[PDB]
RNA sequence: GGUGAAAUUCUUGGAUUUAUUGAAGACUAACUACUGCGAAAGCAUUUGCCAAGGACGUUUUCAUUAAUCAAGAACGAAAGUUAGGGGAUCGAAGAUGAUCAGAUACCGUCGUAGUCUUAACCAUAAACUAUGCCGACUAGGGAUCGGGUGGUGUUUUUUUAAUGACCCACUCGGCACCUUACGAGAAAUCAAAGUCUUUGGGUUCUGGGGGGAGUAUGGUCGCAAGGCUGAAACUUAAAGGAAUUG
């Protein structure tokens, strides 16, 4: 019923990255990320951050011509943590909270038929 | 001070014959300039859409499908096919604990000269008054299993193009006929052609291309 | 327990023991003759065979070797002696 | 001491007495 | 009459040039002086004479190949290749 | 296997090795079968062929060279060609071959 | 002395299982010794799940967890997780909830 | 980007993100379990080939051919060493950002060797069940793995069978768990660690207070690193084990 361009989001910790595109993925539409809303580093993931910053996205979605949207929600993945982190939950709702539609979402997290050596070394990361 | 968005050519996407609706939405592209233009440089791209999108009904919310952009004629620019995918979660799903996991794949040809890599899961089922808490084939039941599936899957392809080959796999009779050879052998569960990713394609051919629309 | 005759043994838990593990040991296989009425005479099958009995004249088939116990094929029939 | 930096320790010694032996060989 | 305990052909060179030279000339020497395999004609008479000349006694093929050693390993793969990229071109 | 059924001919059949008996053997029309080596050089491949099939004789391209086809036969040294003048309890002539 | 019968974790019969790397400090940890839990949650959340059906096109569309198996590496899985440590008795009880 | 927080770092080179397409080398996720196999080290994608094996079945065959083993030998995780190839990843060394009184570290970055493979070495691990092998006997219980037998069992339909998977009973041989303890033990615990002052089935191996010390020396193996064999003088009243209360 709508016009619909694709969202994808990209949460891990230490920041979270929204950004529509064209259907096809090519050609982007408007991004913003965590660390686009506060400065602090320490605060780059936060909720409330991606939420200020699902807010900058969905202004600009609608002010090209994109009514609507599907997510891809996705973690930083790999040889690593595969957990969707904070800021994916919290931009996910102010987004579809923003007066944006919403149609199938699936997570997008690069898992491997295992391996490359994970980082660390094997006694792991001790502290 | 520019706004690329005051400078790009708009397009809508229609997609191939055999499903229920061709038209999937939209996308952005530049001014036909001279000297790269709006033409030739992109279009030939690629595009998900759950083909239930594309088919109306829920029965099919998992599936998912890739067209791509090979032709271009006046504001609509028509799609062919790139693959075929599984929704993450739905794999993630009907892989559980206790049970047999069974995948088998095979590289093979169609009448329109198209190279394809398919592929087909399937897990063991307990039977309908099984006391023993797991159910796992024998090893022996798994080569027998795959090298049928194998026997299946060849059969399939190399018929008419994935032309039929895509109104082949939409009401998932394969998925069946496996599961019929498979009877005789062990119970079995879901069974699906899950995956299927292209990979090698003829001569553009102008024509056949067009003869999917009207 | 604690006092029974190991001498006499019971029939049954006799029978269910193992081949070697009875009283006085002694097989459980048997034998028996055998016809697939195209033929009229009958031979003499093991009930462990291994090798694929091939019948008197007509080389018809008979049994096929399994794990233990032979496989009669089709229509034939028998008795144990 | 870890026993196997004892190991490590000792290994060393024989290395030198291997050593300053050799320069009367 | 076991004659050397290690040396082996490489005795001739005394106590000269120090042993892991002479232990590395000793391995292609070894390959390099050997009497090979005959693809042709099936009897072991090929040997060498000046690098990658390789001929037959009997049947008297001659074959380009290894400084020291009839067939090399790059070589090898390299037929391997070639096989299977010529494979693709009539299949 | 094919090796199998040569067996069987070299203990219980008649046959002849190396390039100049065969040839023997085809001209008298005497040959059942000839069996040749995988390096055997094209010429002699030819002429042998030539032999054959002026002689209704049919032929099997041995995969294998020579050193293996004589232990084919079980013997101790290299042969080129086999030629099955009567093949003994095996079914080599008339099966695949 | 000795402190468990099934020593560290799971291995009777076998010598050699292989490491898997923790997923929180990636320490390496045979599999069999692993502490494992599957992640199985909502995509949404809690409350978001109203404003998630709200403003979405389908009806009440369908809703998929994410399936994720983790691995914890018995400091990590002190630490925080699944552990406590129980009494000597309450150690031999596998029995989960 | 990274962290508890930072910073070294990357950014008109459009980084990070996105999209289509490719190359390289490693790995085998999920299914994976108190589940399988192997002499042990160890072994998880498919497919073909090559030979190997246990258990079971057996009114087959030989007929004492066997048990265990100084000497001697096959194999032997990881690292390490030689000569090629490979060199994605992770990463002893080194260099840095930080922290610290210091910080040669823990944390972050760069990253040599290495990690993979071929042809040779090396022969060691808490190489662990810290528990020799062969044989007998002694006590209950439910699971499971492979084999076999029995069943006018269930399910698959087609026209009933035949199959296959499933169900129940028993029986061999497996990987384990449960409960008891006649019994054993310094206990913790143990179906062997039981059938031992009521002390003998067969056989191999090692220990004899603690340090000194796996040191010195000789021999031997190794390219090396090191392996095997391996003392004494002197010192010392404890060192050690399991359990209890604090
Ligand atoms: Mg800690
Ligand atoms: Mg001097
Ligand atoms: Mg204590
Ligand atoms: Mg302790
Ligand atoms: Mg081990
Ligand atoms: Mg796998
Ligand atoms: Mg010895
Ligand atoms: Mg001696
Ligand atoms: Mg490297
Ligand atoms: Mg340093
Ligand atoms: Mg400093
Ligand atoms: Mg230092
Ligand atoms: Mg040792
Ligand atoms: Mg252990
Ligand atoms: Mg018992
Ligand atoms: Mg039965
Ligand atoms: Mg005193
Ligand atoms: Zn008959
Ligand atoms: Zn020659
Ligand atoms: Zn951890």
């Amino acid at each position: 019923s709508q016009v619909f361009g694709v969202a994808r989001i990209y949460a891990s910790f230490n920041d979270t990255f929204v950004h529509v595109t064209d259907l096809s993925g090519k050609e982007t539409i408007a991004r913003v990320t965590g660390g686009m809303k506060v400065k602090a580093d320490r605060d780059e993931s936060s909720p409330y951050a991606a939420m200020l910053a699902a807010q900058d996205v969905a202004a600009k979605c609608k002010e090209v011509g994109i009514t609507a949207v599907h997510v891809k929600i996705r973690a930083t993945g790999g040889t690593r943590t595969k957990t969707p982190g904070p800021g994916g939950q919290a931009a996910l709702r102010a987004l579809a909270r923003s007066g944006l539609r919403i149609g199938r979402i699936e997570d997008v997290t690069p898992v491997p038929s295992d391996s490359t050596r994970k980082k660390g070394g094997r006694r792991g990361r001790r502290l | 001070v520019v706004d690329p968005f005051t400078r790009k050519e708009w397009f809508d996407i229609k997609a191939p014959s055999t499903f229920e609706n061709r038209n999937v939405g939209k996308t952005l592209v530049n001014k036909s300039t001279g000297l790269k233009s709006a033409s030739d440089a992109l279009k030939g791209r690629v595009v998900e859409v759950c083909l239930a999108d594309l088919q109306g009904s829920e029965d099919h919310s998992f599936r998912k499908i890739k067209l791509r952009v090979d032709e271009v004629q006046g504001k609509n620019l028509l799609t062919n096919f790139h693959g075929m995918d599984f929704t993450t979660d739905k794999l993630r799903s009907m892989v559980r604990k206790w049970q047999t996991l069974i995948e088998a794949n095979v590289t093979v040809k169609t009448s329109d000269d198209y190279v394809l890599r398919i592929f087909a899961i399937a897990f063991t089922r307990k039977q309908a008054n099984q006391v023993k808490r797991h159910s796992y084939a024998q090893s022996s039941h798994i080569r027998a299993i795959r090298k049928v599936i194998s026997e299946i899957l060849t059969k399939e392809v190399q018929g008419s193009t994935l032309a039929q080959l895509t109104s082949k796999l939409i009401p998932e009779v394969i998925n069946k006929e496996i599961e019929n050879a498979t009877k005789d052998i062990f119970p079995l569960q879901n069974i699906h052609v899950r995956k299927v990713k292209l990979l090698k394609q003829p001569k553009f051919d102008v024509g056949a291309l067009m003869a999917l629309h009207g | 327990v604690l006092v029974q005759d190991l001498l006499h043994p019971t029939a049954a838990s006799e029978a269910r023991k193992h081949k070697l593990k009875t009283l006085v040991q002694g097989p459980r296989s048997y034998f028996l003759d055998v016809k697939c009425p195209g033929c009229l005479n009958i031979t003499t099958v093991f009930s462990h065979a291994q090798t694929a009995v091939t019948c008197e004249s007509c080389s018809t088939i008979l049994c096929t070797p399994t794990g233990g116990k032979a496989k009669l094929s089709e229509g034939t029939s028998f008795r144990r002696k | 001491m870890r026993a196997k930096w004892r190991k490590k320790r000792t290994r060393r010694l024989k290395r030198k007495r291997r050593k300053v032996r050799a320069r009367s060989k | 009459a076991k004659r050397t305990k290690k040396v082996g052909i490489t005795g001739k060179y005394g106590v000269r040039y120090g042993s892991s030279l002479r232990r590395q000339v000793k391995k292609l020497e070894i390959q390099q002086h050997a009497r090979y395999d005959c693809s042709f004609c099936g009897k072991k008479t090929v040997k060498r004479g000046a690098a990658g000349i390789w001929t037959c006694s009997c049947c008297k093929k001659t074959v380009a190949g290894g400084a020291y050693t009839v067939s090399t390993a790059a070589a090898a793969t390299v037929r391997s290749t070639i096989r299977r990229l010529r494979e693709m071109v009539e299949a | 296997s094919i090796n199998q059924k040569l067996a069987l001919v070299i203990k219980s059949g008649k046959y002849t090795l190396g390039y100049k008996s065969t040839v023997k053997s085809l001209r008298q029309g005497k040959s059942k079968l000839i069996i040749i080596a995988a390096n055997t050089p094209v010429l002699r491949k030819s002429e042998l062929e030539y032999y054959a099939m002026l002689s209704k004789t049919k032929v099997y391209y041995f995969q294998g060279g020579n050193n293996e086809l004589g232990t084919a036969v079980g013997k101790l040294f290299r042969v080129g060609v086999v030629s099955i003048l009567e093949a003994g309890d095996s079914d080599i002539l008339t099966t695949l071959a | 002395p000795k402190k468990r019968a099934s020593n560290g974790r799971n291995k009777k019969g076998r010598g050699h299982v292989k490491p898997v790397r923790c997923v929180n400090c990636s320490k390496s940890i045979p599999k069999d010794k692993a502490i494992k839990r599957m992640a199985i949650r909502n995509i949404v959340e809690a409350a978001a799940v109203r404003d998630l059906s709200e403003a979405s096109v389908y009806p009440e569309y369908a809703l998929p967890k994410t399936y994720n198996k983790l691995h914890y590496c018995v400091s990590c899985a002190i630490h925080a997780r699944i552990v406590r440590v129980r009494s000597r008795e309450d150690r031999k009880n596998r029995a989960p909830p």
